[PDB]
DNA sequence: TTCTTACTATTTCTTTTTTAACTTTCGGAAATCAAATACACTAATATTAAAACGCGGGGGACAGCGCGTACGTGCGTTTAAGCGGTGCTAGAGCTGTCTACGACCAATTGAGCGGCCTCGGCA
DNA sequence: TGCCGAGGCCGCTCAATTGGTCGTAGACAGCTCTAGCACCGCTTAAACGCACGTACGCGCTGTCCCCCGCGTTTTAATATTAGTGTATTTGATTTCCGAAAGTTAAAAAAGAAATAGTAAGAA
């Protein structure tokens, strides 16, 4: 089977511009694009995990990895984005 | 928990997802949420920017030359992905005198 | 060599760490214990 | 010189396939025959090179385009092509 | 007749058409024909590798991304 | 007089000499020192950061060596 | 133009660290304090850094040599350094 | 504690210039080299095997690694010394 | 018996197999993998000790200092082409005159 | 006044203490054998876009020549590195213990997926 | 403009979740102490301006070479259809190392057993 991130891109993309249309072939383009930003900030993180003598990977060694991939205020308005979610997520 | 941050992104299949690769011996409470969220907003700001070459051109399929104009501006972004090659991406528009 | 078994042994039905197919067999064949493999299935 | 810019962006706007796919699904399959196995192939595959090969191509075009024009001339030789593979790492 | 002259030189001047430039030699394209090739062994020898590691009789894109993987470059749109 | 200038001119002459060159200018000690100075931004921002997260309130050697892995380069004889 | 030559090899033997220590220190240290933290070093990171300074200084230093070379003059001017940094990835 | 290399290294040495003497940042240089090509080496391996659906790391996942990570005839010649200590090893 | 001795060969085994359960590179670890690893490693130390004995025999000098092992990893290529990116401490350049 | 004489490290004999090695258990991985199934590749044409491929011709590459700014180049100093302590107090290690926290083992699903279709919105 | 697309449709099956254990973290607490940084205060080697000329980067002119013209063939091209015979993937089945149990030892320090010096006290 095929492990598509298909309905969550389509229904990411309604939020800003709800009329424009998508291919198929660009779908899998950003969709590898995810996997590999997914793969290295994890690649990072469990590097300096392994690092620090940790068993763990919380989100303190999340927050250090997307510091480290994601260049200048790119990386600080994803600090802010992550840093938002998980005290929404807290206090619910 | 996708509903409980108001995530779009699937959280239980990333935190599936990276305890299928040993990559430590545990995996902590918070960070496939911190993970979900970093994605969500870097989808995001590649819709923005694709979207905007998608109205410049005066179209409506987003195709992939439309999203090398979006990755190969943002200099953070273009700094990121600076090894990175796309099936008929295009070239850069840049010549001299 | 009789490739005609390819079947374990009853000591390795007890200690199944690998079968050697040999005269009884060769998992038979380390700790000197024919008594078993002649008290087995024994071709 | 009548054509020498109003065409250098007339392909800068029509993104295909430019090198023409036989004779290089032919070379590929020699080179691939140098190697031990009679080996076939995934007929997307050809193309999956195809693009990474006119993605190296044109970059070292462009490098060593850049090159020639900070070496005060407006013509490239194989000095240059040489010169832009040797800095760049690989030999 | 081998397919290295297969790559014609309309096509090398195409292409440097697209590179952004408009004087070349004539000795470009045998110096070119030889960088392209190089290029392909060192990488189809990994390829190649990969395919013959599986105990797969046959290459596919997968395997090709996997290889380019390791030049230090990524090819999206097929996976990978 | 900041310490941006405490790279003196000699000591670019001198590294230039290792370098394999024997005539420069006089505008190559400022252009150096730009690329000098973004080359050492663009790794100890990365060190601090290895430096901040394990919180340790100073910078040692294998920090150093880790950050420099992240730029594609290796260093041994201090451990790494 | 009375040394040149014989002086160039006379240090290519004496490896040892040429950039001086202390306003090397300093400045890694001023530049430390221009991020948050009030935070000291190991005395082995200095030149834990200075190497891998020098390092690629001289490979820069080698890099744009050689591309004022093919620019058929024997001095360096920052516009080669440009070219040279500019082909090499990094900006 | 430290865990260096150093005997190991140093009746290496003697096997082929039994006279010649090593610094310790030298010996520093080379067990960090080699830590280095074991890293490498590992983490190639361990990618490849959990490319190919597998659980284990056998020595064929190996020799497929030492055939890339190192090039040309010095892989040759480094895949014909791996194969030989294990059929020793395996026959004693 | 030891592992080493029961294989032939110096490097410990016994260090390498336990290294990689510490790892974490793979669930599980082939016996067989890690001697065969240990052998490519035993090769590779004692290949560039040679290049490196051969430097310093012809300085006649008896101490390996790390300019030997620069000259040594930067003359032969093959070395160098896997090493195309370390710089080791303290290691200087290769001696290079060009036409000027 | 050196013949002695028990200190005195010392240096080698012998043992403890710090790990690695040889058996069981067996579970879940991995290889095997067979069948179903996909498919990659030959081969017929049919253009037909596309490569050679000419004989102009012009424009760039390239070499020679003044030249003068603008580089090395000792010379004479001043200025800091740097070596050599002091030194005292900051963080680094480094254990004692334990509240909390994820691994995990089951139930309990709904939601994110194949697969049609009905509809006609984008090139 | 049309024709083939692209979302928008339903059935559903398997991962997300929910709730407890509990084994063991890493997390503070309280050390011991380097060790790093601050500081003085020496040298003395090196940076820094100065006249100092020759080069050599550079601009100009001439040359002439070769690279791109576009008509005109000429040769190989995508692009179809079908066969089709291989490889490939499931899938039970079966065999079987992998881990994990640790209890023979062992590693090199540790103390002692000579032991070869070893400072002093009379011919
Ligand atoms: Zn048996
Ligand atoms: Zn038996």
């Amino acid at each position: 089977r095929k492990e598509t991130y298909s309905s969550y891109i389509y229904k990411v993309l309604k939020q800003t511009h709800p009329d424009t249309g998508i291919s198929q072939k660009s779908m899998s383009i950003l969709n590898s694009f995810v996997n590999d930003i997914f793969e290295r900030i994890a690649t990072e993180a469990s590097k300096l995990a392994a690092y620090n003598k940790k068993s763990t990977i919380s989100a303190r060694e999340i927050q250090t990895a997307v510091r480290l991939i994601l260049p200048g205020e790119l990386a600080k308005h994803a600090v802010s984005e992550g840093t938002r979610a998980v005290t929404k997520y807290s206090s619910s | 928990r996708s509903a409980k941050a108001g995530l779009t992104f699937p959280v239980g299949r990333v935190h599936r997802l990276l305890r299928r690769g040993n990559y430590a011996q545990r995996i902590g409470s918070g960070a496939p949420v911190y993970l979900t969220a970093v994605l969500e907003y870097l989808a995001a700001e590649i819709l923005e920017l694709a979207g905007n070459a998608a109205r410049d051109n005066k179209k409506t399929r987003i195709i992939p030359r439309h999203l090398q104009l979006a990755i190969r501006n943002d200099d953070e972004l273009n700094k990121l992905l600076g090894n990175v090659t796309i099936a008929q991406g295009g070239v850069l528009p840049n010549i001299h005198q | 060599t009789q490739l005609k078994s390819k079947h374990p042994c009853s000591v390795c039905t007890r200690r199944k760490v690998k079968c050697d197919r040999m005269i009884p067999c060769g998992n038979c064949r380390k700790r000197g214990q024919d008594s078993e493999c002649m008290k087995s299935t024994k071709l | 010189g009548t054509v020498a810019l109003r065409e250098i962006r007339r392909f800068q706007k029509s993104t295909e396939l430019l090198i023409r796919k036989l004779p290089f699904q032919r070379l590929v399959r020699e080179i691939a025959q140098d190697f031990k196995t009679d080996l076939r192939f995934q007929s997307s595959a050809i193309g999956a090179l195809q693009e990474s090969v006119e993605a190296y191509l044109v970059s070292l075009f462009e490098d060593t385009n850049l090159a020639a024009i900070h070496a005060k001339r407006v013509t490239i030789q194989k000095k240059d092509i040489k010169l832009a593979r040797r800095l760049r790492g690989e030999r | 007749r081998d397919n290295i002259q297969g790559i014609t030189k309309p096509a090398i001047r195409r292409l440097a058409r697209r590179g952004g430039v408009k004087r070349i030699s004539g000795l470009i394209y045998e110096e070119v024909r030889a960088v392209l090739k190089s290029f392909l062994e060192s990488v189809i020898r990994d390829s190649v590798t990969y395919t013959e590691h599986a105990k797969r009789k046959t290459v596919t894109s997968l395997d090709v991304v996997y290889a380019l993987k390791r030049q230090g470059r990524t090819l999206y749109g097929f996976g990978g």
